[PDB]
């Protein structure tokens, strides 16, 4: 018994390729397309709820997660692999720099915290690398908004915006056309609902749209009062009802 | 059992070779190109961005130039996330010479450690090799100013001027050709930049896909400094040679 | 606190003349003021023409006397039926007392 | 064929052939023999040499002074085991004071081997073992297969050529098994036995191995001169 | 072990260390020296528990020995104090301690430069123009306190060093056999044979 | 082909093993189903014993994994219990660290971690089981949540699992059209138990004996599964209607 | 590819018999046991002139009573004369006297089959080892990297082991005296050779219960060698 | 293909092969047989007498598990011992922690998980027997049978081996013919017939029957071997029905 | 732990994976070890498709493993720097114990033992390596040069070569090379290991690396003049 498998199972073919993360990707270019946009003030993360059935709650299933109370996370692939990297996510967000330094990390460091946990899936002894591509917005008072892509391989890389997954080729070009440097919170939430919409192909909807921001703190969503400095979550997740009025000015 | 699965990662072919060393040099010859110049009084690193897109954030970018300490820095070129692997390791084994002897570590010792890392790879543990290729570029007061290489197989090479990565043999001969020993680093940084321009496999060469430093004895009497260029100063660098 | 040694009285004695020797050994075992018993033996053939005693506390006593029979076991599987001289045995003592220098055997052995 | 290439692999028709391969090792070894009556048990082995310069290669090992084995296959496979067999027997006369049951023996060297065919890396046990004994429920005779099968039996040879012994022996049987209070006509019974395994050779004073256990005799081997006397 | 001195002066370090060797009330040696050469240009001297002293010195020896020969090159007295620092201090908290004291003697080539270091067992370090280690302490530090200044000559330190002796030698209890004398200079190190 | 036989991509980013996995699911030929009521959730399962000899009495796919959680599983009986036991275990860990009762749904997002972690790792193999867990969590309700090899899981108004899960699947959707609700309306659990039988003989074209069925039924406080009495005293009162 | 510890259909076991190819590659070593002595030697086979070949050390002493000759891939053979060495003398620290010679090769044979997936693969030596003990006075012992030792009169292992050693055949008998084996060693061994027998390219030693284990001079051997020349001109 | 060379392979079927190919050693095996009855269950195998030399009644495959469950299985009798000293490690621990003897059920889940775990990886063999095991608790009598799979039910008869068929068709005669209920002594004298009337499905070689049973009446709820008058009296029964 | 058996047996006898690394040592540039009456030379190749090469900095072929004591090697440069690092260590451990330097014997007899390990353990390949180590025994003034390979032998050598075209200087070394009467000085044995590098180099600019080792710890490194002179007055006799 024990695991055998003390051997990397993703290895360099005479062509330079590596295999798995090639195959990861194509696994990544078949899952629903998500993306983000950043605005001046803010950014917005965003996706497609595909029901698995009309007799399942969707409510119950969270493509966007909060990972910080300053950032959140969304994904194109396999769902079961974001939801166990969220885990560890913001298990390592504590162990590795709240535990050490009495608050949370910056934006760039938890992203390049999952990308070694994503690369050690790539390398270590038997285990296939992550199917999943990560879109992580977030804010920290020393770098402000930012937003983040973390691919199979471990690599990452910041944008203004970006699309992954199905429709992502068409997505980011539409993208280019509409961001400006200028851009304010609403507007790039706006833009965003027009992006999804072209991916979208049944219900266009607030029960299958999942969307969260990174903007202002807000305090009533913090729990408690009575400390100055502690002002609340940036992250917020938007509701049905949200999504939905802002459709009819579409 | 699992015998059946194994690759075996650290063997030699018929002909004394590593197959998985040689397939990773192959895997980084497809990277952007990464120069590496060395002046009289300071070292040029010049490097080019992998096909960029123009909604990528360029300011708050970090892919192909990193620092190590305060005397030392990396131009990388294959898997990044093989490498910032590497180079936390690196960071931290220079922080550890410090705390040992009270004093910088000697560039070659810090190169020969990360050396050393990857040569395990391609002897025991039946791991993949890493993907990844390093120009450093450091200074300490024995030796001044040095450039070396290090490459998957772990084999490590001091140089005047190098390039890694995509269009090294181009690169090279460019290289051999203009370079000269008493060279200025405002020389070096010409010569580093039109290489580029003329081995790039882009259209032309403009300022969001490049990432460049310097590294002078141009602080205040003395003492070294490393320079990361913004990228407002990469635009002004490229119109002072004239290549835009 | 627990004592782990005891202290199981009796005494014994060895003489050598030129082919033959004698080991010899009162058969009273006791602890403080009582007796446990007027005939337990403390002397025992342990084959190869080998008499021993490990005299003292009679735990340790017995435990040496059982791994020094199973010693001349092992030494004839390993090396052929060979008979254990009487010089070899005593070296062989040597290191089953000494391989508990720092919890030691509580006893005073004649072979 | 594509499910030999280790014991941990069944074939299409349940078959562990790296078991049998082992199996077949025991088939190229030396011939022995083993038989009882109801007071003794008798080990009857023909040895091997490399050629006539060579010593003749010894195939009976004692285990304690009631217990011992013969075997026919991979020698150093028998050293392990019967090394295995000797910390057994002694195991239970340090704690319990008791010597081991033949019986427990065989259950003890089966459940050593099984776990050699179950697991990967390993490789079965190359060698047959004949175990005889005397305890506490008189005399016993037990034949080991690699495979973890155990049998006890009133006689029985393993080797090249031991189906002629075992059928000698299988018409036999009425007569040998009251052979009792004799050790040399037992003995006579199973060099008669071994000889029925002879091809082109016969018994001389250098290649007959002969061992004997019983009521009041210890587990003994006889070479040599000491065999003379059966030739 | 008991006496070990050091005095930088100008141009070089100067250091002294008892020859006795005493166990229970029987000196065993009137010879012995309570010194180790790390590298051409660094002395290492040291008192404390028996063996641990030896011991400790010469694994120390063992590594910058091993360094010289890996870089082809000769480390800073402040770089081997700083590692001799750490080893002890690392030392302390270990299940059983080196109970050993040391003072680094030696004469940076960079710099042109002698430097004397005073290292306890505890890894306390300090840079010092003069030190000691033990009882002597309490004798030395005063009397050099009047009779140093950081511009003598080796002669001048020398004759410094026989006063520092000559204290020891009327006030202290014990006969620690006189002192082995040693000089750490831009030539290396030599060894004073008539003290 | 090697990427067939362990848990790493294919070229075309699949993994077949965990395919695979989800074929085993059906090698029982038994179909389940899971509603909710307003106070209660109902589970129900085909019972098939075709050999004479078996003790009726020990086939069961239905499992007690607390006082409160029920789980049935489809798929094979020895990786059915293997399942079985590790989520007792867990759920009997969980009350003893946190010192409250594990939900549902915690339970189901738990095992469904450990099954995403034999489609990561090589040396485990997938189960070939898919668990459907039911309960009346405290603060969420009737709760019914469902977990594959794949490690994919979500929460359901109503869940159908086997081979012919899509037609009973399809039934469930229209009667949720019609009623316009997410739950059957309904005060007993008896009813509850009624409706699931009613629209499973609907679905499956099949007439159940009290011995072609297993129930169970979670109310506040337990869950439970029902005798063959029960279930016939359930038969009477739908064809009496 | 398959098991380290894999069985052939016939019952052998592949790497152990694989390992035995490789020995039949080395060179020569002979062996030949008297009641004066037992005697042992080796062809040196160096690859070229320039090698110095007093270097080449292929006869070795285990203890002053025991010695040792290899054959095969010679470097593999240091850790078992380690492992014979530190036996030897472990025994004589345990039991104050001198261990015997069949039990120090059990010893060796030991580490033989200690290998799978212990070591990554058999041994690929041979060794042949000579000693003297006062229960069976002088033995020669074959030991192979199955595990398997045999006791031999004569014996030759390497690559000209089954010429040599149907030679040994006919010339061994019970009554050789130890100059009679010295001859007869140095005569076989220029028989199978490829290149011509000298003091530089051969070399011979002993074990006698008096004076133990000794390897031969050059000078002590050249003597041995004229001799034998002189003889076999001789009728 | 190739996906029948490693176990915990699925096949595009979602079958394990190796397990499939395990339980064709089963079926090689001779046959073994359990009876429920009134208060407790008895068990049979049969031994095939290979040769003259066989010591009669010393070559003992039934084993007794505590002191109440007794196990029979055909196969691979090594991979039998190994699953039965495991069951007996199960037994100890539970007995050491709970103070009871292990309830059947819970032994036969002990078994169960045991035998699933070596289905799980490619670096352990599934076991080459079924196993039929059983005995007297707290709630009455259990019978139960465990194939290489880990697969596992509790049964009123069970039969497995070369002559599983033969025997199954008799047992489903007994189940019919008395629904109220079969008793213990009965029990052991229909044992005997069944396991005679399956030699015919391996009848080169002449056998040798073993009965074993556990009984709350007549055992006093332990596992105790058939011998001497009963079994004789049962072997009596058998060979009158033959002819 | 990683455990496969990388080096084994084949049908023949031979062990595919130490034969292969020894392909990998044919592959490396050559190096040479010459002694003489008095001292041991070591010359080196360097490939010139190196220029803009910085020689201050670059890892020079020739390494010093005690003050006494050198290593040259043909093969996988990297994998020469783990068996020098252990050589180094085992040389100051010596010292610590036995209160006395290596002898050149016992140095090589590590280094072969090592090598010989890599290639009976589990999960590891052989090194890509074989080794020239020379000196001289403390307070000795007898010369040593010995050769190791991937396998684990070991031998001492008059003289001896290695690497890419090594049979060539070999061929060369064992007719120029008289046993009777070595290489008498220091200037004789340096222009014999020139000349037959030579053989094979191509310029004698700087493709040569030349290192002395004398009795007492004197080891130094020739500069490019120094040995350039050799390589113009070996030419000139050569037109003749
Ligand atoms: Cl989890």
């Amino acid at each position: 018994m024990t695991d055998r498998y003390s051997f990397s199972l993703t290895t360099f073919s005479p062509s330079g390729k590596l295999g798995q993360i090639d195959y990861a990707l194509t696994a990544v270019k078949q899952g629903v397309t998500s993306l983000g946009i950043k605005a001046t003030n803010g950014v917005v993360i965003a996706t497609e709820k595909k029901s698995s059935s009309p007799l399942a709650m969707s409510e119950t299933l969270s493509k966007v997660s909060l990972l910080t109370p300053d950032i959140g996370a969304v994904y194109s692939g396999m769902g079961p692999d974001y939801r166990v990297l969220v885990d560890k996510s913001r298990k390592v967000a504590h162990t590795s720099y709240k535990r050490i330094y009495g608050e949370y990390p910056p934006t760039k460091l938890l992203v390049s915290e999952v990308a070694k946990i994503m690369q050690e899936a790539t390398q270590s002894g038997g285990v296939r690398p992550f199917g999943v591509s990560l879109l992580i917005a977030g804010h920290d008072e020393f770098n402000g908004f930012s937003l983040y892509q973390v691919d199979p391989s471990g690599s990452y890389f910041p944008w203004k915006a970006t699309a992954i997954g199905k429709g992502s080729v068409a997505a980011k070009t539409f993208l280019e056309k509409r961001w400006n440097d200028e851009l304010e919170l609403e507007d790039a939430i706006h833009i965003a609902l027009l992006t999804l919409k072209e991916s979208v192909e049944g219900e266009f909807n607030g029960d299958t749209i999942e969307l969260a921001i990174i903007g202002d703190e807000n305090p009533d969503l913090l729990g408690y009062t009575g400390i100055p400095t502690d002002k609340g979550p940036r992250f917020r997740k938007l509701t049905s009802q949200e999504i939905n009025d802002r459709l009819e000015a579409l | 059992g699992s015998r059946r699965y194994d690759s075996r990662t650290t063997i030699f072919s018929p002909e004394g070779r590593l197959y998985q060393v040689e397939y990773a040099l192959e895997s980084i010859s497809h990277a952007g190109t990464a120069i590496g110049i060395m002046a009289s009084d300071g070292i040029v690193l010049a490097a080019e961005r992998k096909v960029t897109s123009t909604l990528l954030e360029q300011d708050t970018s970090t892919e192909k130039l990193y620092k190590l300490n305060d005397k030392i820095a990396v131009a990388v070129a294959g898997l990044t996330a093989d490498a910032e692997i590497l180079i936390n390791t690196a960071r931290i084994h220079a922080q550890n010479y410090l705390k040992t002897y009270n004093e910088d570590i000697p560039v070659e010792i810090l190169v020969r450690r990360l050396s050393d890392i990857k040569q395990g790879y391609t002897q025991h543990g039946g791991l993949r090799p890493f993907g990844v290729s390093f120009i450093y570029a450091g200074y300490d007061d024995r030796y001044g100013y040095q450039l070396y290489t290090s490459n998957p197989s772990g084999n490590y090479t001091g140089w005047k001027a190098i390039s890694v990565g995509a269009n090294t043999s181009a690169a090279q001969t460019l290289l051999q050709m203009d370079y000269k020993d008493d060279m200025k680093v405002d020389d070096a940084i010409e010569l580093a930049l039109k290489t580029l321009s003329k081995t790039t496999d882009s259209s032309a060469l403009t300022y969001d896909r490049l990432e460049f430093a310097t590294i002078r004895k141009g602080a205040n009497d003395g003492e070294v400094y490393q320079k990361i260029f913004k990228p407002q100063e990469i635009k002004d660098i490229l119109v002072k040679t004239g290549i835009t | 606190q627990f004592n782990p040694y005891g202290d199981n009285g009796g005494t014994i004695l060895g003489i050598a003349g030129e082919d033959f020797a004698v080991l010899a050994g009162d058969t009273r075992n006791i602890t403080d003021y009582s007796i446990n018993s007027r005939y337990e033996p403390k002397v025992f053939d342990c084959g190869d023409n080998i008499v021993m005693s490990a005299n003292g506390f009679a735990a340790d006593g017995d435990a040496l006397v059982k791994r020094f029979k199973n010693s001349v076991k092992w030494y004839h599987f390993d090396h052929n039926d060979k008979k254990l001289s009487i010089n070899s045995a005593a070296r062989n003592i040597q290191h089953l007392l000494y391989g508990k220098r720092f919890f030691p055997y509580y006893v005073h052995t004649i072979i | 064929n594509n499910y030999d290439g280790d014991t941990v692999t069944f074939s299409p028709t349940g078959r562990l052939f790296q078991v049998e391969y082992a199996l077949e090792a025991i088939k190229q070894g030396s011939v022995t023999v083993g038989l009882r009556s109801n007071t003794h048990a008798v080990l009857v082995a023909l040895k091997r040499n490399a050629d006539e310069l060579s010593s003749y290669q010894k195939k009976i090992i004692k285990c304690d002074e009631h217990m011992g084995l013969s075997l026919a296959g991979l020698a150093p496979d028998a050293r392990v085991l019967s090394n295995y067999l000797r910390q057994q027997c002694n195991y239970s006369s340090l704690v319990f004071n008791r010597k081991l049951a033949v019986e427990r023996a065989g259950h003890l060297l089966c459940d050593k081997a099984q776990k050699n065919t179950q697991s990967y890396g390993g490789r079965p046990y190359g060698v047959g073992l004949l175990i005889i004994g005397y305890d506490k429920s008189g005399a016993h005779l037990l034949e080991f297969q690699p495979s973890g099968n155990v049998t006890e039996l009133y006689g029985t040879a393993i080797g090249a050529r031991s189906q002629g012994a075992k059928t000698y022996l299988e018409r036999t049987l009425d007569t040998f098994i009251k052979i009792d209070g004799n050790p040399d006509e037992l003995i006579k019974a199973g060099v008669e036995a071994i000889s029925q395994s002879l091809r082109d050779e016969s018994l001389t004073v250098d290649n007959l191995s002969i061992a004997i256990v019983g009521k009041d005799t210890p587990f003994t081997i006889y070479d040599g001169e000491a065999v003379a006397k059966y030739i | 072990m008991d006496i070990i001195l050091g005095i930088r002066v100008q141009d070089s370090v100067i250091l002294a260390s008892s020859k006795a060797v005493t166990r229970g009330i029987s000196v065993l040696k009137d010879s012995d020296d309570k010194t180790r050469q790390l590298s051409p240009h660094t002395l290492m001297s040291f008192a404390g528990e028996a063996g641990d002293t030896v011991q400790f010195a010469e694994y120390i020896q063992a590594n910058i020995q091993l360094y010289s020969i890996r870089e082809d090159y000769e480390l800073s007295p402040q770089a081997v104090s700083s590692f001799v620092r750490q080893e002890l201090a690392k030392s302390i908290r270990s299940r059983r301690p080196y109970q050993v004291n040391v003072l680094i003697g030696g004469y940076d080539k960079k710099k042109n430069k002698p430097e004397l270091y005073q290292i306890d067992y505890l890894g306390t370090k300090v840079e010092l123009p003069y030190g000691a280690h033990g009882y002597s302490g309490f004798y030395t530090f005063s009397l050099l306190d009047h009779h140093y200044r950081p511009d003598m000559t080796t002669e001048e330190g020398l004759d410094l060093l026989k006063l520092c002796v000559q204290e020891l030698e009327k006030r202290m209890p014990m006969d620690f056999k006189g002192v082995i004398v040693k000089i750490v200079d831009k030539d290396g190190i030599r060894q004073v044979d008539d003290f | 082909g090697y990427d067939r036989h362990i848990t790493i991509f294919s070229p075309e980013g699949r993994l077949y093993q965990v395919e695979y996995a989800f074929k085993a699911t059906n090698q029982t030929n038994i179909n389940s189903l899971a509603v909710r009521g307003k106070d209660c959730t109902v589970v129900i399962s085909q019972k098939k014993v075709p050999d004479k000899l078996l003790d009726p009495t020990t086939v069961s796919y239905i499992f007690c994994i607390s006082r409160t959680i029920g789980m049935v599983v489809n798929g094979p009986i020895p990786d059915a219990r293997n399942a079985a036991l590790r989520a007792k275990a867990e759920a009997a860990e969980f009350r003893y660290k946190y010192g409250y009762d594990m939900p549902c749904d915690v339970l189901a997002k738990r095992m469904a971690n450990l099954s995403q972690i034999y489609t990561q790792r090589a040396y485990m193999r997938p189960l070939g089981v898919i668990l459907t867990f039911v309960s009346v969590d405290e603060e969420l309700g009737p709760s019914i949540y469902k977990t594959d090899p794949a490690g994919y899981y979500v929460g359901y108004k109503a869940t159908a699992t086997g081979p012919k899960q899509q037609e009973i699947t399809t039934n469930l959707e229209n009667h949720f059209k019609k009623s316009k609700i997410d739950h059957i309306n309904e005060e007993s659990w008896e009813k509850v138990v009624e409706f699931a039988i009613t629209h499973m003989i609907d679905a499956l074209g099949t007439e159940f004996s009290k011995n072609d069925l297993e129930v169970g039924v979670a109310t506040k406080d337990k869950f439970f599964t029902l005798s063959a009495e029960n279930i016939e005293e359930r038969l009477v009162a739908i064809a009496e209607q | 590819d398959r098991g380290v510890s894999t069985f052939s259909p016939e019952g052998r076991l592949f790497q152990v018999e694989y390992s035995l190819e490789a020995i039949k590659l080395g060179s020569t070593a002979i062996g030949i046991a008297t009641k004066e002595g037992v005697v042992l030697g080796v062809e040196k086979r160096a690859t070229s002139p320039l090698l110095e070949s007093d270097s080449i050390e292929k006869i070795v002493e285990i203890d002053r009573h025991i010695g040792c000759a290899m054959s095969g891939l010679t470097a593999d053979a240091r850790s078992m004369i380690e492992h014979a060495r530190t036996a030897a003398v472990t025994h004589n620290l345990y039991y104050d006297e001198d261990i015997n010679v069949e039990s120090l090769t059990q010893s060796v044979c030991d580490l033989a089959l200690r290998f799978g997936e212990l070591m990554s693969r058999p041994f690929g030596v041979a060794l042949l080892i000579a000693g003297h003990d006062a229960d069976d006075g002088y033995q020669l012992f074959h030991a192979e990297p199955s595990g398997t030792f045999y006791r031999y009169n004569a014996k030759a292992i390497g690559s000209g082991s089954e010429g040599a050693q149907a030679e040994l055949l006919n010339e061994w008998h019970s009554s050789l005296t130890l100059k009679e084996a010295e001859l007869l060693v140095l005569k076989i061994l220029k028989q199978v050779m490829e290149e011509k027998l000298d003091e530089n390219n051969a070399q011979l030693s002993c074990i006698t219960k008096q004076d133990g284990f000794k390897i031969y001079d050059n000078e002590k051997t050249a003597e041995l060698i004229k001799e034998l020349k002189e003889k076999e001109a001789a009728e | 293909t190739g996906y029948d060379l490693s176990n915990s392979v699925f096949s595009p079927d979602g079958r394990n092969f190796q397990v499939e190919y395990a339980v064709k050693a089963v079926e090689n095996g001779t046959t073994s047989i359990g009876i429920k009855c009134n208060d407790g269950v008895v068990f049979a195998v049969e031994k095939l007498i290979t040769s003259k030399l066989l010591v009669p009644q010393k070559n003992v495959k039934i084993q007794v598990v505590d002191r109440h469950i007794g196990c029979v299985y055909s196969g691979l009798i090594p991979d039998g011992r190994h699953l039965v000293n495991r069951g007996r490690e199960e037994a100890a621990s539970f007995k050491k922690l709970y103070k009871t003897p292990i309830p059947i059920p819970a032994f036969a889940d002990r078994l169960g998980q045991y035998v699933q775990a070596h289905t799980l990886y490619n670096s352990v063999r599934p076991f080459g027997v079924s196993t039929i095991f059983g005995g007297v608790d707290k709630n009455g009598a259990h019978l139960y049978m465990l194939e290489p799979s880990g697969s596992y039910w509790g049964y009123k008869g069970a039969a497995t081996g070369k002559g599983r068929q033969s025997a199954k068709a008799e047992l489903e005669k007994l189940v019919d013919h008395h629904p109220e209920g079969l008793s213990a002594r009965e029990a052991v004298k229909q044992a005997a017939k069944i396991i005679y009337l399956a030699h015919e499905d391996n009848k080169e070689k002449d056998f040798e029957l073993e009965i074993s049973w556990c009984s709350l009446s007549e055992t006093n709820g332990l596992h105790k071997f058939v011998k001497g008058d009963l079994l004789q009296e049962a072997i009596d029964f058998a060979q009158k029905e033959i002819n | 732990g990683y455990d496969r058996a990388l080096s084994i047996f084949s049908p023949d006898g031979h062990i595919f994976q130490v034969e292969y690394a020894l392909e990998a040592v044919k592959r490396g540039t050559c190096a040479v070890g010459v002694k003489g009456k008095n001292c041991v030379v070591l010359g080196c190749e360097r490939r010139s498709t190196l220029k803009l090469q910085d020689t201050r900095i670059t890892p020079s072929k020739v390494s010093k493993i005690d003050s006494h004591v050198v290593l040259s090697f043909s093969g996988l440069n990297a994998d020469s720097r783990i068996l020098i690092e252990k050589a180094r260590v085992e040389a100051q451990s010596h010292r610590l114990t036995l209160e006395d330097p290596v002898t050149v014997e016992y140095l090589t007899r590590y280094v072969a033992g090592v090598q010989q390990r890599y290639t009976q353990s589990g999960g590891v390949r052989p090194f890509g390596v074989s080794t020239l180590i020379a000196g001289f025994d403390p307070r000795d003034d007898e010369p040593k040069l010995y050769q190791t390979e991937p396998s684990g032998i070991y031998s001492s050598w008059s003289a001896q070569t290695i690497g890419r075209n090594s049979k060539t200087v070999r061929e060369f070394l064992e007719k120029n090379y008289d046993r009777k009467e070595p290489p008498a000085t220091v200037e004789e044995c340096v222009k014999l290991t020139v000349r037959s590098l030579l053989e094979v180099v191509q310029t004698g600019a700087k493709n040569i690396e030349i290192t002395v080792v004398k009795p007492d710890s004197d080891i130094v490194a020739l500069s490019s003049e120094e040995i350039n002179q050799y390589v113009t007055q070996i030419e000139q006799e050569k037109q003749e």
